[PDB]
């Protein structure tokens, strides 16, 4: 597990979380607050993600619609070299 | 064939931070054994046979990866253009979604003085088509002020099937007035938190 | 900055198999919408407006990353050299694990007959070191033959600490066979199913 | 998801079971029965594709270390699901 702090250039993952606010999401997205987009960078085999975790989001579709989804391999939690 | 046989072996070793197999050896009675990891609840046996891991968290991910691919829709109703109806545009992610699994109706019967008289009213729903078949039929609480469920999973799944995406409701009760009760069909101003709803619950 | 906020902007709405952001409208009203989600238990809300979603499944991979990190070991008695005397070789798989969670002793207290009276005995087990300390002082239900449960989380704690593998555990119970019962240290035959073990459950 | 059947070409997963009575480790290996060894093979047009584990199902074992020990793991990343292009 390998976190990429500037300078580095080994296969690690980046960090940087996006609130719906910013964005201009934060209105049909009910919930949560914000998606964390982790991705993986770096030269090694391909330098690909090894450990996701689902995510759960809570948003309008319409007007009228809620939904509740649960998504597999929405965040990258720890990645690697492959 | 050996060379993968080989293979995997070592990676099942590496996965349990073993350099290598275990060295054969005399183990504990299997009466001893069985009896232990079925009080501390790590194993299942049964019939004097084979052992079953309790607490398998590979059937945990099994059920993790099911609720991945339910998902649950919240419809809420739009004023009909009749009486005593409501309007239901069930969101377009229904048509990803073949199987209903739960759908249910939320009605908000008002009752402001808590009766102990006339505590049963009858409560309908009608779709309407062309016509109406009964949504549901239900005898309620008629005490105080709460919601209640309408389960219309067959006909939500029906409607799913023939490619619709549209309900109309019509509502009766007419013991409800007697009774000091009304349903809310609308958004009243602070009563807004009582505009009915349906809730759908579909998979694959 | 913005090619990468577009760039998970695109990423999301592909999960939620959406071509488009959803088009600007007026959604329910808070109160309408807040009440639906609680009563279904798809979301809780905080006063003031905070909102969370209930069977977060992200909560869950969470739960099963915690059960990857923590292992539990059993590890059955074997017969000390002494009277009354048990012998633990705990796993070297606890060399890798450095927080107890967990740790029970599990002896079986077998009573022939049914007694109603003397229901109350004292069973105390010695750590012995170099000198012995208390492990667990317990009264225990003399009625039936069953297990009995003795908590020494602290203790094998203290001993992964140490650095220190091994547990020598003397058993002390006067009134025991006054009560008509003995407890089992050595695995009889067909008494072998109660063989006394130790449970350890720890991580990390 | 695609699964690999005999001939063909593009990235996807074969899969054999291997039972630990066949290997001779069903002994230290009390449960599970056998170990779903699936992986992945194959070929992705070329930043190069790797045809990389997708989704990935964690497992757990009852397995003896020692005469007198019993282990209770759960392993990460144990079980190949599904996989496609990197």
């Amino acid at each position: 597990g390998l976190e990429c702090d500037g300078k580095v250039n080994i296969c690690c993952k980046k960090q940087f979380f996006v609130s719906f606010k910013d964005i201009g999401w934060n209105d049909w997205i009910i919930a949560p607050s914000g998606y964390h987009a982790n991705y993986c960078e770096g030269e090694c085999s391909c330098c690909v993600p090894t450990k996701l975790r689902p995510m759960s989001m809570l948003y309008y579709d319409d007007g009228q619609n809620i939904i509740k989804k649960d998504i597999q391999n929405m965040i990258v939690e720890e990645c690697g070299c492959s | 064939q050996p060379e993968m046989v080989e293979a995997v072996k070592k990676h099942i070793l590496n996965m349990l931070h073993l350099k290598k197999r275990p060295d054969v050896t005399q183990p504990v009675p299997k009466a001893a054994l069985l009896n232990a990891i079925r009080k501390l609840h790590v194993g299942k046996v049964g019939e004097n046979g084979y052992v079953e891991i309790e607490d398998d968290i590979g059937r945990r991910a099994e059920m993790n990866e099911l609720m991945e691919q339910t998902s649950e829709i919240i419809t809420f109703a739009e004023s009909g253009t009749a009486r005593k109806t409501l309007h239901f545009e069930i969101s377009k992610e229904g048509s990803d979604l073949s199987v209903v699994e739960r759908a249910e109706v939320w009605l908000f019967l008002k009752v402001p003085k808590a009766n102990r008289t006339r505590t049963k009213v009858t409560i309908r729903l009608f779709q309407q088509q062309k016509s109406e078949l009964l949504l549901s039929e239900k005898v309620v609480d008629a005490r105080k002020s709460t919601w209640h469920v309408f389960p219309v999973s067959s006909s939500i799944q029906r409607l799913l099937d023939q490619g619709k995406s549209s309900l109309d409701v019509r509502i009766a009760c007419e013991q409800c007035q007697e009774s000091g009760a009304s349903l809310v069909l609308l958004g009243e101003e602070k009563e807004q938190s009582h505009r009915p709803f349906l809730m759908l619950q579909a998979r694959q």
